[PDB]
């Protein structure tokens, strides 16, 4: 990905060998930077709505003429919304992008019965899936604002056209938008860039009110539907070695039928419970959860326990081999996080808003058994351990008894 | 303009194909079956989806937990799917791993123990999935659509097969089928991502040249089906959404009629209320259905197989009262397709398909699935200029007349699943595939 | 929605001659209602016309 | 008397045939017939019935 | 619209029972009615002639004809009746208009007993009316000739439609032609079903439109003047005036209201700016 | 017709010179005869409502635009029952007369009018 | 006539000895002959349910005996429509025919009862 500049908007493009381009606008406007709870979710969903030049319904038959597609998510740090079409079909897909940034008419009755709607139906998709619900309450305790600021919009705290407007005041400005093209042309895309992004306001650099706090605790989500456990632990310094930690201690399978031959995985026999570690990377702290679904309260309980003592068993010792699986492991997932184009996007969204050059997956470090051990027990030995149980919370484990 | 597919053969007749892709830093290796669940009899039924339990629980060489190893010190993984007409297994991995990756798949094909002791352990796991697919509503849905629509022939069979079969399954019919079917002939190795065709060749020469091939060689995507006219009913008072699936037979992936019945299916399309733009598009069954809040979903299909096909649409709806309005506005929509469909919609369809076909692809695996796929039911990868120009060919005059010979005044197969109280009887929702106006 | 259902006066109709429920196991004794419904018709047909000759 | 998959014997009422053209046809020919039947008798009855506000015998 | 269409049918089986139960007193002007009002359907081409003696049942007004009248003047009245009950079936999903034009939604009273009471003042007026009428003079709204047995060789002086038919009778004399003067009669009636399309308002009703209450009240007074036209003799110089009229009737629903109804909406638009 | 229709009418009329000099005066005297403010109605209030997409527009008034409307159709009904008119502050003077619904109500037909159109797009 | 009327009576017959010797041997012919159990009902599946206190009786069954019931009900229609038996297991077996919706009815009308005595209660 070549990144340049073009009339002051930030525009990388890698060219390729395929008849598809993914044309991708990152915007500095995240829910850690909402300025009101959820803020950034319904600001994604007003994507592609009525514009001045063109109204949503006449936007959406175009695209059907051209066989696009649309997709738009929102993350801590970023918005993104993403096209997927035809090379040569370039050209309307970045006026398109244009007149979302420049023209939004936002209408009070779009944001009623479209916007809202749309962005509540989202919401309830995702914590069908009892482990959701779990991270997002970790990072709710884990950082109470910021960071901690729910990603999506939720009923009790309604958004307002006001609000809204407001938000799309700040992010939508050449100061927070970064463009993304796979398989594009990147002198092409720099020549219409520069003419269509060319009257956005400048703006000034969103930022998070008020420094990053790292707080411990417990979340209690009581839920009908499913159970879950996350025990997260809040990292003061990010490093890169909480990829290889995650990766070792693993949790799924590698093979169909198969438990698997990580930690966290052999913690889960005899059970119909799934577990998974993850590492989240947030430039200025970090959080590394290990969470657990099932069916069975009994059963979260009981592998609670030992996922806490494979993370204080790898504090002790790892094997060659198994600092060698770890290194592995974690190159892959590097790999396909920069082939998979919604991580992609942020990825290199990331390096363009921000300064942090991405790592290549060729150039993903091999951790030694000694610097992985090390992470570990940095992670048993916290201050400030995070436990979120979502189901049947009167059965699932407390922090203090982990 | 994306890179030729390169395709050789082996002395046996295993095909080895690979698109590479020199962007990328994964690769997917793995082998396309021409072989599922239809090679089975009744009596065996359930035999190929046991297989693939078992080709992960050790071989003569690796263990259980040797394989297990073996896997995460790649760092990829493997996966497996028996389909009706298919099975794949394949691995996706990092470019250097791609040797590693080839040989534990040869491994889990030719050399499985399939050992006493793991088929009764499985035996209890497959016994268990019978009592959890319960909840995967479509599935249900699709699995009772087939029975139905091919009554007690092969394609009507499920692919877990019935309790009875999986309580006697013996190593000995395991082996029987992984003998008559795993053959060269109709294996396809493929390699996507950044692999190299040549070298691709070499691992294949090197671990799959012991293959045995089939006495009679028919060529790849070779199959006699009669469909029926006929529904299932699962009222379930309890369940808030109805599930509703419409077909009627369909077409074969070398039909004539194949590109037909896309542009037709895509006439008609995709709703779903819960993505945002749905409620613009051009489709009129979708203008219908969301200015009435008719349903939450639908989905449009048109499923191919070696000698027949099925064409037709899958509803979900909370609104139960006017379940009889959502079936009567989407027969009606069919019912154009005969007699009213003109250059506006048909030019519409063909240009979303142009695309569409392509953007499908935008992955090593779907890259794979798509060069696995087409080869073990055409014999080739069909190239994108040759796939334009077969959409171009469709005209309205094709659409017309597919619709009258396909759609018109036919027989369904017609399921529905939940509170389905308000779904009037098969002969009121059959006479809705004609019009009496025309 | 069907214009059977939706418009008033079709509606009437639908309720009582097309849409509406019946149990599916009335043998052919429940046939004499409408045998009734017949009878009444040809009644006042012939007898509206013999309106028309008889003094 | 368990599995749902496992669709109950219509063997003694399906048709081989039940997909073809003919098959249709001859079930259309049927009700065919029944509709030609009615307008002919529909046609005699009204016939038959309304020349009774023509002039009578006597006139 | 549905109740107001299936309005215009009441109005037509209304004219045809009221027609044929003229003709059941036998009468001279009731069989010279039934003579010339029959004849227009000899206007039909090809068919008239044998329509005409299918509905004399015979080959002219006679004993059939009387007979065939009596039995369809009982019958009608009832078909009129369930056509009434369809049309208040159809309003009841709209509910009734109201004199301002807007929606009652806000603000609705139960029929009874607000207009259960308000009703019987009308009811007691009309019976002063009928009583007045009915018994002091009982004559006043007949023809003289009626008093005289029908008798199909001597001719009446004039045979005009009764009173309430006549302005449809006028619009008739006003084309020369037959069939042309058979067409325009019904389709003063018929003209009435395309109200719904040639008024363009945004408004419903004239409670606020000058220019559409003075349109309407030269249409009415245009109506009632064809009335008149309708039973005068056919001189100089009632035979201009009633072509006129007759073309201003017409005009009313092809031309001045789909005129006068555009530019009222622009009025309306531009002045209250 | 429709309101798209009135409005796009009015405004040709608005911009010729000599057209305005002469509908202008006439309109104004048009809708002190018309008499509407006598009832303490504003213009917007008499447009015809049942039809789906004034329905719609009526839906996505602001809800004090929207109270304000029932509180006037409710006191011009009750005139209207009584025979009286307004008096004093209950009639609408020239300056309260505002289009409050022509904007919500051209927003609806905009739509609907787009979508039929490109329900009949052709590709070229 | 009430449930509850029909059970106090024959438990009158239950008791006397004499009566019991002559008719429980007559009222096995009656249900013989009867052949409820030709279409594979329970006696109680036939007890008239439009009345209100049928009505609770029957939202007071187990989910289980519900579901059943609703089977048995059409399961007996499709047998009607086709005019064909019950054969092999669909049979009701005599030991199958059991009460199961007696005591929810008899608890039901117990209620409805006492409610209606209460009503007339007279202070002494
Ligand atoms: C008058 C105008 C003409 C129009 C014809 C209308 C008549 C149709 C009608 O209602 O009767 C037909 C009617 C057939 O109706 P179905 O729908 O077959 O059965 C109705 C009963 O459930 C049938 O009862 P079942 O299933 O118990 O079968 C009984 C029937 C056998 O029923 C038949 O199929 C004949 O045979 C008899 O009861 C005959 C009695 C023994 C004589 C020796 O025949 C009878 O039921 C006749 C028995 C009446 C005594
Ligand atoms: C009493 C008057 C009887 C007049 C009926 C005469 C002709 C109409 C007829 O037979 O209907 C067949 C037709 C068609 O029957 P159908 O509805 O079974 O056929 C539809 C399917 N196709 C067109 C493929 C054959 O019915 C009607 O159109 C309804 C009118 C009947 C009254
Ligand atoms: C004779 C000419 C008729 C002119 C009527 C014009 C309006 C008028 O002044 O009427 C008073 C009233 C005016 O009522 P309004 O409802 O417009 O005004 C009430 C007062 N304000 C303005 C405060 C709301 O109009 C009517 O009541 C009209 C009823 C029409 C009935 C006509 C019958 C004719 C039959 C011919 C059928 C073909
Ligand atoms: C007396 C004469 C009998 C009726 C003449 C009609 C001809 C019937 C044949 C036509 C036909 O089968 O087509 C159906 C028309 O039937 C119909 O729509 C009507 C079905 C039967 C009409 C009779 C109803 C009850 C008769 C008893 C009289 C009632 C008492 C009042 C006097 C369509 O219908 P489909 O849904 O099967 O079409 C399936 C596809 N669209
Ligand atoms: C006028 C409309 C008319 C209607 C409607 C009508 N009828 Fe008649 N009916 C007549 C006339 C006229 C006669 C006498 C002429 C005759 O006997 O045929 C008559 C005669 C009869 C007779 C004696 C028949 C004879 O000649 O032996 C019977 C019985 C009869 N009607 C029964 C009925 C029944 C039952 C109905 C409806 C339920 C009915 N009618 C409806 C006009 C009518
Ligand atoms: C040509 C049209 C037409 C004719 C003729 C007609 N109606 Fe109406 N009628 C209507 C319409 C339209 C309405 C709805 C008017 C409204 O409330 O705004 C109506 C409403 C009514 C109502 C409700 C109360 C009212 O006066 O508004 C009654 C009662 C009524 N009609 C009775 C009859 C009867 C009885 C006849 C003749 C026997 C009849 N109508 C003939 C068109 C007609
Ligand atoms: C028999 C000849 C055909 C003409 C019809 C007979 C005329 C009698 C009709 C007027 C009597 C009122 O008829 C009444 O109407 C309404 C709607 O139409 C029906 O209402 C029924 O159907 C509608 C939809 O079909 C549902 O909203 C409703 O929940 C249901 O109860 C009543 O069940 C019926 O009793
Ligand atoms: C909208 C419907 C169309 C209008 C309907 C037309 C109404 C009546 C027109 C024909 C009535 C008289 O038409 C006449 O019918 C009678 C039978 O009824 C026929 O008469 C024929 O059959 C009758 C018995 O069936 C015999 O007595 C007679 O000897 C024989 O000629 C005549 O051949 C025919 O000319």
């Amino acid at each position: 990905f070549s990144t340049a500049e073009a009339a002051g908007v930030k525009v990388a493009a890698q060219d390729g060998q395929s008849p598809i381009s993914d044309l991708s606008v990152v915007l500095r406007g995240g829910s850690r930077y909402a300025t009101v709870p959820g803020v950034s979710h319904i600001l994604e969903k007003f994507a592609f709505q009525n514009t001045v030049p063109k109204s949503a319904l006449r936007f959406v038959r175009e695209l059907e003429l051209f066989g696009g597609k649309l997709y738009t998510h929102t993350t801590r740090e970023h918005i993104v919304l993403r096209t997927q079409f035809l090379k040569q079909d370039l050209p309307y897909f970045v006026d398109a992008f244009a007149n979302v940034l420049k023209e939004t008419k936002f209408q009070q009755f779009e944001l009623t019965e479209r916007v809202a709607p749309v962005a509540e139906l989202d919401l309830l998709k995702r914590e069908s899936d009892p482990a959701f619900t779990a991270l997002e309450a970790a990072h709710e305790v884990a950082f109470r604002t910021g960071l901690g600021n729910s990603v999506y919009a939720q009923g009790y705290s309604p958004v307002t056209l006001e609000d809204v407007k407001e938000f799309a005041r700040q992010v939508y400005a050449k100061q927070n938008v970064a463009v993304v093209g796979n398989n594009v042309v990147p002198a092409d895309l720099q020549q219409l860039v520069g003419t269509a992004f060319a009257d956005l306001q400048e703006g000034s650099k969103v930022t998070q009110a008020g420094t990053t706090t790292l707080h411990g605790g417990e979340a209690r989500v009581r839920t009908s539907t499913g159970n879950a456990l996350t025990i997260a632990l809040p990292i003061a310094e990010p490093k890169p070695v909480y990829h290889a930690l995650a990766s070792f201690l693993g949790g799924p399978a590698s093979m169909p039928w198969s438990v698997g031959a990580s930690p966290l995985a052999q913690a889960t026999v005899g059970t119909h419970t799934s577990v998974k570690a993850t590492y989240h990377n947030y430039g200025d702290a970090g959080l590394f959860a290990i969470t657990i679904k099932g069916d069975s309260p009994a059963e979260i309980s009981q592998v609670a326990h030992k996922a806490v003592q494979a993370l204080k068993d790898t504090g002790a010792e790892v094997t060659e081999e198994q600092a060698a699986r770890a290194y592995a492991k974690s190159k892959f997932a590097a790999a396909e996080a920069f082939e998979n184009p919604d991580s992609s996007a942020s990825v290199i969204g990331m390096e363009l808003l921000s300064g942090v050059s991405r790592i290549a997956p060729e150039n993903v470090q091999k951790f030694t058994p000694a610097e992985l051990s090390e992470a570990a027990a940095q992670l048993s030995a916290s201050a400030k351990p995070v436990v979120a149980a979502v189901g049947q919370v009167h059965a699932l484990p407390f922090a203090d008894e982990l | 303009v994306s890179p030729k597919t390169r395709t050789s053969n082996l002395k046996n007749g295993l095909t080895i194909a690979s698109e590479s892709n020199p962007l990328v830093q994964t690769a997917t290796v793995g082998v396309w079956i021409d072989a599922g669940s239809r090679n089975e009899n009744a009596y065996n039924n359930g035999t190929a989806h046991f297989f693939e339990h078992l080709a992960f629980k050790g071989t003569d060489k690796r263990s259980q937990h040797q394989l297990e190893l073996d896997i995460e010190n790649m760092g990829g993984h493997l996966n497996a799917y028996t389909s009706r007409e298919s099975t794949v297994y394949y691995a996706k991995s990092f470019k250097d791993d791609v040797p590693k990756s080839v040989e534990i798949l040869a491994d889990i094909l030719q050399h499985s123990k399939l050992a006493e002791s793991a088929i009764d352990r499985e035996r209890e796991v497959i016994t268990r999935e019978l009592e959890e697919v319960n909840k995967q509503y479509e599935e249900v849905v699709f699995d009772h659509l087939h029975a139905t629509a091919f009554m007690n022939q092969p394609l009507g069979r499920t692919i877990l097969g019935p309790r009875e079969n999986i309580q006697t399954i013996t190593n000995t019919e395991l082996r029987k089928f992984i003998t008559e079917n795993y053959t060269a002939d109709r294996m396809v190795l493929v390699g996507a991502g950044a692999v190299d065709h040549d070298a691709l060749v070499e691992l294949a020469e090197k671990y799959f040249s012991h293959l045995p091939s089939s006495q009679s060689p028919v060529p790849l995507g070779t199959p006699i089906p009669n469909f029926v006219g006929s529904e299932v009913r699962l009222r379930d008072d309890t369940m808030p959404v109805a599930h509703i699936a419409i077909a009627v037979e369909g077409v074969s992936w070398t039909s004539e009629d194949y590109y037909t019945a896309l542009v037709a299916q895509a006439i008609i399309g995709n709703y779903d209320r819960a993505v945002g733009t749905s409620r613009h598009q051009g489709s009129r069954l979708s203008n219908i259905v969301s200015e009435n809040n008719l349903a939450n979903s639908f989905q449009s299909f048109s499923t191919s197989y070696s000698d027949t096909g099925l064409w037709g649409i899958y509803l979900t709806s909370e609104n139960t009262t006017q379940i009889d309005d959502l079936v009567h506005f989407t027969l009606k929509e069919w019912n154009r397709l005969s007699t009213s469909v003109s250059n506006l919609q048909v030019e519409r369809a063909k240009s979303q398909l142009k695309a569409g076909l392509l953007l499908s692809l935008d992955g090593t695996t779907y890259v794979a699935e798509d060069i696995g796929r087409q080869l073990t039911t055409l014999g080739r990868r069909v190239t994108p200029a040759e796939v334009e120009a077969k959409l171009e060919a469709v005209t309205e005059h094709d659409v017309r007349a597919w619709a009258q010979k396909t759609l018109y005044d036919k027989d369904i197969a017609l399921v529905g699943l939940g509170p389905i109280e308000g779904l009037y009887d098969y002969n009121r929702i059959r006479n809705d595939m004609s019009m009496m106006r025309w | 929605m069907a214009l059977r259902k939706k418009n008033s006066l079709l509606n009437m109709a639908n309720s009582y001659v097309l849409d509406s429920p019946q149990p599916s196991n009335l043998n052919y004794f429940w046939n004499f209602g409408s045998l009734l419904a017949l009878c009444l018709v040809i009644q006042l047909a012939t007898g509206i016309t013999l309106a028309m000759h008889y003094t | 008397g368990k599995s749902t998959y496992k669709i109950p014997d219509f063997t003694p009422y399906l048709k081989k045939d039940r997909n073809t053209d003919a098959n249709r046809l001859f079930s259309y020919f049927m009700i065919g017939s029944f509709g030609m039947l009615s307008a002919a008798g529909a046609k005699a009855t009204v016939q038959d019935f309304l020349s009774n506000m023509s002039a009578s015998a006597d006139v | 619209v549905l109740p107001w269409s299936i309005g215009v049918i009441i109005f037509l089986l209304l004219i045809i029972t009221a027609f044929m139960g003229y003709v059941l007193v036998f009468g001279q002007m009731s069989l010279w009615g039934a003579t010339v009002i029959c004849n227009l359907v000899s206007a039909i081409p090809w068919l008239g002639e044998d329509i005409v003696h299918f509905l004399w049942g015979g080959f002219s007004v006679g004993n059939p004809t009387l007979q065939r009248f009596f039995a369809l003047h009982y019958l009608m009245p009832f078909v009129l009746a369930v056509f009434a009950l369809l049309h208040l079936i159809a309003l009841h999903t709209a509910g009734s208009s109201n004199p301002l034009g807007i929606t009652s939604n806000v603000d609705k009273l139960s029929m009874h007993p607000y207009y259960s009471f308000k009703d019987l003042i009308t009811v007691f007026a009309f019976l002063l009316m009928f009583t007045l009428f009915v018994f002091f003079s009982p004559d006043k709204l007949g023809h003289p000739d009626n008093y005289i047995p029908a008798n199909p060789m001597v001719t009446p002086a004039s045979i005009v439609p009764e009173w309430y038919l006549l302005p449809f009778y006028a619009i008739l004399r006003a084309i020369p032609d037959k069939l042309g003067g058979v067409i325009a009669m019904v389709a003063a009636i018929l003209i009435l079903l395309i109200l719904p399309i040639v008024d363009r308002s945004i408004i419903r009703g004239n409670a606020f439109k000058p220019i559409s209450k003075l349109l309407f009240g030269f249409f009415i007074c245009n109506f009632l003047l064809l009335g008149v036209l309708g039973q005068v003799h056919i001189e100089p110089p009632f035979i201009v005036l009633g072509q006129i009229c007759t073309i201003f009737y017409f005009s009313y629903f092809l031309i001045l209201l789909p005129m006068v109804s555009t530019i009222e909406n622009i009025f309306f638009y531009i002045g209250s700016l | 017709a429709s309101i798209t229709s009135v409005v796009k009418t009015s405004e040709l009329i608005l911009k010729s010179p000599l057209l305005s000099k002469i509908v202008v005066p006439l309109a104004k005297t048009y809708v002190k005869f018309s008499g509407y403010r006598q009832l303490g109605f504003k213009m917007n209030d008499l447009i015809i409502e049942e039809t789906p997409n004034m329905q719609l527009a009526l839906r996505r008034l602001p809800p004090t635009e929207s109270y304000d409307r029932v509180y006037r159709l409710i006191r011009a009904t009750q005139f209207s029952l009584s025979h009286k008119l307004a008096t004093g502050n209950d009639i609408t003077k020239p300056e309260e007369d505002d289009h409050y619904l022509i904007p919500y109500i051209l927003d609806v037909e905009a739509e609907a009018f787009e979508k039929d159109a490109l329900d009949n797009l052709e590709v070229v």
